[PDB]
């Protein structure tokens, strides 16, 4: 009840919380933009109280067997009310023949509705909140899906979120399905592609991928059938649900004789063709990039990009086209197909430029 | 702390928990500041027309709304405005209110802001044409209806953040404060 | 229609500088995919032996126990990998080790000043006995069948002259190691190869006829054993491509910028394989290719 | 100077000068733990 | 089937900060108005200035597959074949219409007259070049 | 390489160049400010040494990728530089444990993390009401402002609120409600403060 | 504290510290020729012998088990 | 086991499928992709890695029909087996010289 | 300053970066000394190895 | 001013 350290601004307008964690951030392009890097130490630590139904009995009948030992597991059970039978001080044999019968027969009718509940380790499907102080704007806090990496202990986020978080940070893990739905549908990063300050986008690839795009989409790029197919598959990975076509589709080579060849712009075109949902026309777009034509010599019209029915035909990508800029190609793709498709496109571009830059690296030297 | 409670009502006005109104509209347009980047991007909207038509599924958006009344009111209002857009601010009367005040902008099609109508007409007055203007206007108005703030937003909180957070990097150094 | 027979007909090898320590063979008419696969298999997958699971009975030296253990682990041994067996790693420690799956080393050195020391001497050897600890101080006390098997194969460090630690009077070290088979990827200590890289054969495409003293200065830019001078017409020409490191020194000079394009052939890999004393480069290369074959066969045989 | 006329005094108390405003009384959903009235709380559900 | 054919006297070739592709200042010999601008990679098809080359635009060659045994096409009769679509039609002046083609970034600008360029239309159009 | 255009540290490049030259020739390279005039550019000075050593004049050493095994597009700028390790080596996590009944403060004390006022504002700004409730959480019926739960012999626990056998004299109107436990501390502090308000307890 | 194994490449150089010292001191040479005769070609190896502060001599004479 | 097929992205006829391999990396992936793409029957072939920390390799094969992608796999490995077998004999001979 | 002179080619960097280097050097995992056998203290942060700078500034040895 | 005084690599297998 004091000026600035009073009971209000210290225990009523803000509190310490349970089921939360804090660490430092290690960027990782190899994860989906709506996902986060959860070390296995957190996985055995953070648990979620989830009741046992008649459809997910086995999925938890083995999580109890795992226990705190191996992820995914079960820290403890919540038999009836309270009675938190712990599993840390339990043998594997003890957990066997005991946690097998989670759906016990009718014992008593005093509480005949709440069957049973089992705390379980955090799995990939879940969602957590991420906050980086100072939380200057609401965009500084979002939600992300779980990606349990059996690797070293630090948090991993995609490079796109750097523009939003302005990037160590904290993690919040709710236990109620209402909060789960709120995070996954209202607080999820994909739903927040734009900022209410001026309506401009804030999320996109930043520096390495920008340079990679500039080098790849230039007219001086050509790829054989092997390279083209490899880039497309590595960028897409349809088996992870990226595309619903259930079979990747390619494009005719831009050159047949003397031998087949493709082009980086054609790579972008087939990327869009794969990610764009079927039964839908392609994107038509006209805009300009940040590079003047004269930087490519006479007779070049590369300053202006010209999409047509979901196919790049002129110009090159840039920070303006993709990244964090208004009226860009990614911005228009958002406008047309919703935010989810734009987020998937950004993730696919991040994966592509990463794989491409490994094949031909980018470097600055004293000669420059 | 001052605006922790102000939120968008189910009605177009903005009311706190007590219900006191701050403003009947949201800036006079009721358009969500997020889903409004390409409201005036008429060329891009015209392109990918079929994609936009598929995303704003018009087959399902006819059994729960009507258009003709609001459209007629808007036509009369624009006609009168164009008739008397020359005389000064203090000599003008109010023969007809702007459409948003008259009708629920989110339930009656064609219920759009004044400047939106002016810019849409200015763009459509360019010839060069699927390309039917009678359906292009319908799609644009459907998008405008779909670009409205949901009841229950944290506007006010959003306004405070949009004023404060950008001010951190607003100015450092070099008469008026 | 590419085929195994076509590959066999086109493929050829050129061993250049085979040695008991280093190899410099060439690969011709093969794809960068297979070349890099061999490179990676040699560097990482090829099994080898190095010390780990070190047990300390006593140590008081300046060098810490962890540092000393790591230093000992980073030692090249001599026993061939194909004399030892892997460890299940999910066994009790007594059952974790047998005669044929590990070897044992002991150090147990003690240092004390020798009174007989020349006046005004700073050499640690003269000032104190056991002043320095070397690799050769490591013994290989065998167990069971190891005594019979290693009769002609005494387990000695591949480099007995390395300096494990320095001591002082009243300073003693006593430990006990346990070397096992390595897989390289687990830890660089299990690296049978110092480096197994390769370089593509440089290609020099001379366009203009380079003649006169201007040809001589062109000769100067490259390493001496690369460019040749045609005595018949005072013409510069390529004598040995392998002799050239990719220097691009000519590109600096404006006169020769248009006269030559510094290309590089794409099916001529100049392999260069150093090694530790465990195995010869030829043996490790054969191990690598057989490992790749075993990988392919296992992948084929395991059902889906 | 502006917080005075606000009806609910819990916000005034949470703001500066928690003392004077408490006397005149003789965010709130946060204080009592009541479900908020914005977003998913700006309405109710049943059935 | 073919839709356009002529021989162009390449006036000038310029790479322009490009390692592979180069601008082509093509110009038809028969017509006094047909002019062509194109960029192709000289690595797979070297081109010099003051040269005459065969240019033909085809609607097909008689889903894509690498070539097999017993395959025939206009590509076989030609030398260097590119595939792409047109994107822009312009009325330069009376009896002067320019057609813009793009081949995976490699843009082609073709200029002429209605009666000769009438066959051209916005669709996929193989471009075939022979020495 | 993208660090340099913003950072603008040409010293890193010059150190790499001179470090390669020194590591090759065996000599030690001196880096003293104001010894290289523009006519004595250190780039040229170390390039001469690298050329005489037989390496790339600009330090661009050709390299091959480690995954594909193919040559990279351009020669990589590689050299030797001096690198220092810092002591800033942090992670914290809790589920239950130490605890106004709020969790204790401190990484080393198994504490939690405070959800600040700006964090609460961000919770509101998204409109995620249940999320705010879970991040900030998870009574006398007649008086409406406690005292209960004193079973006597074998009866269940009842209420005997003095502010209010069966109801002795106290009252028998009190049922469980969900509230933060900072509220009881606030109530007691106000009771000592001598201030009470008509806390309108909602009905069943 | 001579690095036993080359950090970058992996060529063993621990044995070569004493030899380097002898070649530098007993016979009059320079560091480049000393490393050449010692048998180091790549600078990834040449580092750990050209620059290695022998902080065992200074660090060692503070023995606690011997009278000063 | 070490190799598995992804029924999520498989085709009904089996002409297109994707496989997941454990304990592999670019080393095996690039070589196997090369060998499989040597076969003219397959239409699409490529390898992918879920995440570098995980030692998992994902390979997808899309034939031109008439051949099960499973058969195209074992066809490639057998060719790979011979491909890494010809070098041994070729390398051994040069040792003799 | 002494530490400022220890920075190689300070005349080619940006002054904020020079200041960052000066502040960072005092945060290093340093070599506290050699008497660490008996220097009982709260924290030392001893780096096990270490090498002279191949590009060492002059006066690095003079100090 | 006097300039900084001057000072007065094989392929694999060579
Ligand atoms: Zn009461
Ligand atoms: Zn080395």
């Amino acid at each position: 009840l004091e000026k600035k350290e009073g009971l209000f601004r210290k225990h009523m307008m803000g509190k310490r919380v349970n089921y939360a964690a804090r660490s430092v951030i290690s960027p990782d392009p190899n994860i989906e933009t709506n996902e986060i890097g959860v070390p296995p130490v957190f996985a055995v630590k953070l648990t979620y109280p989830e009741p046992v139904t008649a459809y997910n009995i086995a999925e938890l009948r083995q999580a109890v067997i795992n226990g705190p030992d191996k992820w995914p597991g079960a820290t403890q059970i919540q038999n009836e009310d309270g009675s938190l039978v712990s599993l840390i001080g339990m043998s594997v044999e003890q957990r066997k023949a005991l946690a097998n019968q989670l759906l016990t027969p009718s014992s008593n009718v005093s509480t005949h509705t709440l069957n049973k509940k089992v705390y379980r380790h955090i799995k990939n499907r879940d969602v957590v909140l991420m906050n980086r102080q100072p939380t200057l704007h609401k965009a500084s806090m979002m939600g992300h899906k779980v990606r349990v990496l059996p690797n070293e202990k630090t948090l991993r986020l995609h490079y796109a979120n750097t523009g939003a978080y302005n990037a160590e940070m904290n993690m919040h893990f709710p236990q109620n399905e209402n909060a789960r739905a709120e995070a996954l549908n209202l607080a999820n990063t994909d739903s927040q592609y734009l900022t209410p300050t001026s309506g401009s986008p804030v999320r996109g690839l930043i520096q390495d991928h920008i340079s990679a795009g500039v080098w790849l989409t230039s007219k001086d790029s050509f790829f054989t059938r092997e390279q083209y197919q490899q880039y497309i598959y590595g960028c897409i990975r349809p088996e992870d649900g990226h595309t619903t076509r259930s079979k990747i589709v390619t494009l005719p080579p831009t050159i047949f004789k003397p031998y087949p060849l493709w082009t980086g712009k054609q790579i972008i075109t087939t990327v869009l063709l794969n990610v764009t949902p079927p039964d839908m026309p392609g994107i038509n777009l006209i805009s300009k990039n940040k590079i003047k034509n004269e930087y490519w010599g006479k007779g070049s019209l590369e300053n202006e990009v010209l999409f047509k029915d979901g196919a790049l035909l002129c110009g090159i990508l840039d920070k303006s086209q993709y990244g964090a800029s208004k009226y860009g190609i990614v911005h228009s793709l958002h406008e047309v197909y919703g935010p989810e498709v734009a987020a998937k496109v950004l993730s696919v571009l991040g994966r592509l430029f990463t794989n491409y830059i490994t094949a031909t690296a980018f470097t600055c030297g004293m000669d420059d | 702390k001052q605006l922790e409670g102000v939120h968008v009502s189910y009605d177009n006005s903005i009311r706190d928990a007590d219900g006191t109104l701050v403003q009947f509209m949201y800036g006079g347009d009721a358009i969500d500041i997020t889903k409004e980047s390409h409201m005036t991007q008429f060329e891009f909207c015209l392109d990918n027309y079929y994609a936009l038509l598929k995303k704003y599924n018009p087959s399902a958006l006819i059994e729960h709304l009507d258009v003709e009344s609001a459209l007629k009111y808007s036509k009369k209002t624009l006609k009168y405005r164009k008739k008397h857009s020359k005389e000064p601010h203090y000599k003008q009367s109010v023969k007809y209110d702007p459409v948003l005040a008259k009708y629920n902008p989110a339930k009656y099609l064609g219920s759009v802001s004044e400047n939106f109508q002016d810019k849409l007409e200015s763009f459509l007055d360019k010839n060069s044409k699927g390309v039917n203007e009678k359906k292009f206007r319908a799609l644009m108005q459907l998008k405008y209806m779909r670009s409205l703030i949901n009841p229950g937003e944290a506007v006010g909180i959003i306004a405070s953040q949009s004023v404060g957070e950008p001010s951190t990097q607003m100015t450092l150094n070099t008469n008026v404060t | 229609e590419w085929n195994v027979e076509k590959f066999k007909k086109d493929f050829e090898v050129n061993i250049s500088s085979l040695d008991a320590r280093e190899a410099n063979f060439d690969l011709i008419n093969i794809d960068t995919s297979i070349a890099n696969a061999f490179r990676r298999i040699m560097i990482s997958e090829v099994p080898s032996v190095a010390a780990e699971y070190v047990y300390f009975f006593n140590n008081t030296s300046v060098i810490q126990d962890e540092v000393l253990a790591h230093r000992i682990g980073l030692v090249p041994l001599k026993v061939d990998p194909d004399m030892l067996t892997w460890v299940d790693s999910n066994l009790p420690d007594d059952e974790k080790f047998t005669d044929e799956n590990t070897i044992v080393l002991s150090l147990n050195v003690k240092c004390t000043r020798n009174p007989d020391a020349p006046k005004g001497s700073t050499d640690p050897k003269e000032l104190y006995n056991n002043a320095h600890v070397y690799a050769r101080d490591l013994k290989f006390e065998p167990q069971g069948r190891q005594s019979t098997t290693f009769a002609d194969c005494p387990v000695v460090p591949a480099d007995p002259d390395i300096l494990l630690a320095k001591l002082r009077p009243g300073q003693e070290i006593s430990l006990k190691a346990h070397c096992i088979l390595g897989i390289g990827g687990d830890h660089a200590k299990f690296s049978p190869v110092s480096t197994a890289s390769y370089r593509l054969l440089p290609q020099i495409n001379i366009l203009q006829p380079i003649k006169g003293e201007s040809a001589r200065r062109f000769q100067k830019c490259f390493p001496p054993g690369v460019i040749g001078i045609d005595e018949g017409s005072d013409e510069a020409y390529v004598k040995d491509a392998r002799k050239d490191t990719v220097s691009r020194e000519v590109l600096r000079y404006e006169e020769f910028a248009d006269k030559v394009k510094l290309g590089r052939v794409r099916n001529h890999f100049i392999f260069n394989v150093e090694s530790a004393g465990a195995m010869t480069p030829e043996e490790i290369f054969f191990k690598s290719v057989r490992i790749l074959k075993n990988k392919a066969e296992y992948l084929k045989n395991c059902p889906i | 100077q502006g917080m005075e006329t606000s009806t609910s005094s819990f916000m005034k108390m949470s703001y500066e000068t928690t003392c004077q405003f408490l006397t005149k009384a003789v965010s709130a959903r946060i204080v009592v733990g009541k479900l908020n009235n914005v977003g998913t709380g700006s309405f109710d559900v049943l059935a | 089937n073919t839709l356009f054919d002529d021989i162009f006297q390449v006036s000038e070739v310029d790479p322009g900060r490009y390692n592979k592709v180069c601008r082509i200042e093509a110009a038809s010999t028969t017509q006094d108005q047909c002019k062509l601008t194109l960029d192709i990679n000289v690595e797979l098809f070297p081109v010099a200035a003051q040269d005459s080359l065969t240019v033909t635009i085809a609607s097909s060659l008689n889903s894509w597959r690498p070539p097999q045994a017993g395959d025939r096409s206009l590509a076989d009769d030609y030398d260097y074949v590119m595939y792409g679509t047109a994107y822009k039609f312009e009325e330069v002046s009376k009896d002067l219409i320019a057609v813009y083609y793009s081949f995976g970034g490699l843009l082609m600008r073709l200029e002429g007259n209605y009666r000769n360029l009438n066959n051209l239309k916005q669709e996929n159009a193989y471009l075939l070049i022979r020495r | 390489p993208h660090a340099f255009p913003s950072r603008m540290t040409i010293g890193m490049f010059v150190e790499s160049l001179a470090g390669k030259a020194g590591a090759l020739h065996g000599i030690a390279q001196d880096s003293t400010p104001w010894i290289f005039n523009e006519d004595d550019t250190p780039a040229d000075y170390f390039g001469e040494q690298l050329a005489k050593a037989g390496y790339n004049y600009h330090g661009n050493e050709p390299m091959y990728s480690g995954a594909t095994g193919e040559e990279l597009r351009a020669d990589i700028y590689v050299g030797v530089v001096y690198y220092q390790r810092l002591r800033h080596m942090k992670f914290q996590v809790r589920s239950t444990g130490p605890v106004t009944m709020q969790p204790v403060k401190g990484r080393k004390r198994h504490g939690g993390i405070r959800v600040g006022e700006m964090e609460r504002d961000a919770l509101i700004g998204h409109g995620t009401s249940f999320l705010l409730q879970d991040r900030l959480l998870n009574v006398c019926r007649e008086c409406g402002s406690t005292q209960q739960s004193v079973p006597r012999i074998g009866s269940i626990s009842t209420v005997c609120c003095r502010r209010c056998d069966s109801q002795i004299v106290g009252g028998n109107e009190t049922t469980t409600v969900a509230i933060p436990f900072v509220l009881k501390y606030l109530d007691s502090e106000l009771s000592a403060m001598g201030i009470r308000l008509r806390y309108n307890v909602e009905p069943k | 504290i001579v690095p036993v194994r080359c950090f970058s490449c992996g060529k063993v150089v621990g044995d070569k510290w004493e030899s380097y010292l002898n070649l530098l001191q007993e016979d009059e040479l320079d560091e480049g020729t000393a490393l050449s005769r010692l048998g180091l070609k790549r600078y990834c190896c040449r580092r750990m012998i050209l620059t290695h502060v022998d902080l065992i001599e200074k660090f060692l004479r503070y023995n606690p088990l011997e009278k000063r | 086991e070490k190799i598995k097929l992804l029924t999520q992205a498989t085709s009904e006829d089996g002409t297109s499928a994707s496989f997941q391999i454990v304990e592999e990396d670019h080393t095996l992936g690039n070589a196997l992709r090369y060998v499989i793409m040597k076969n003219p029957d397959v239409e699409f072939c490529g390898y992918s890695i879920p995440h570098p920390s995980e030692n998992l390799l994902n390979i997808r094969i899309q034939t031109y029909g008439e051949t099960t992608a499973v058969d195209a796999l074992q066809k490639g490995l057998k060719d790979l087996m011979d491909l890494c077998d010809v070098v041994e004999s070729k390398f051994t001979e040069k040792i003799k010289s | 300053s002494i530490l400022a002179n220890l920075t190689p080619f300070s005349d080619f960097n940006q002054s904020p970066r020079n200041m960052y280097q000066c502040q960072m050097g005092k945060q290093t995992m340093g070599t506290p000394g050699v008497a660490l056998c008996h220097r009982s203290d709260n924290k030392l942060y001893r780096l096990q190895t270490g090498q002279t700078p191949i590009v060492k500034a002059n006066l690095y040895d003079d100090y | 001013r006097k300039d900084v005084p001057k000072v007065e690599h094989f392929a694999t297998g060579y």
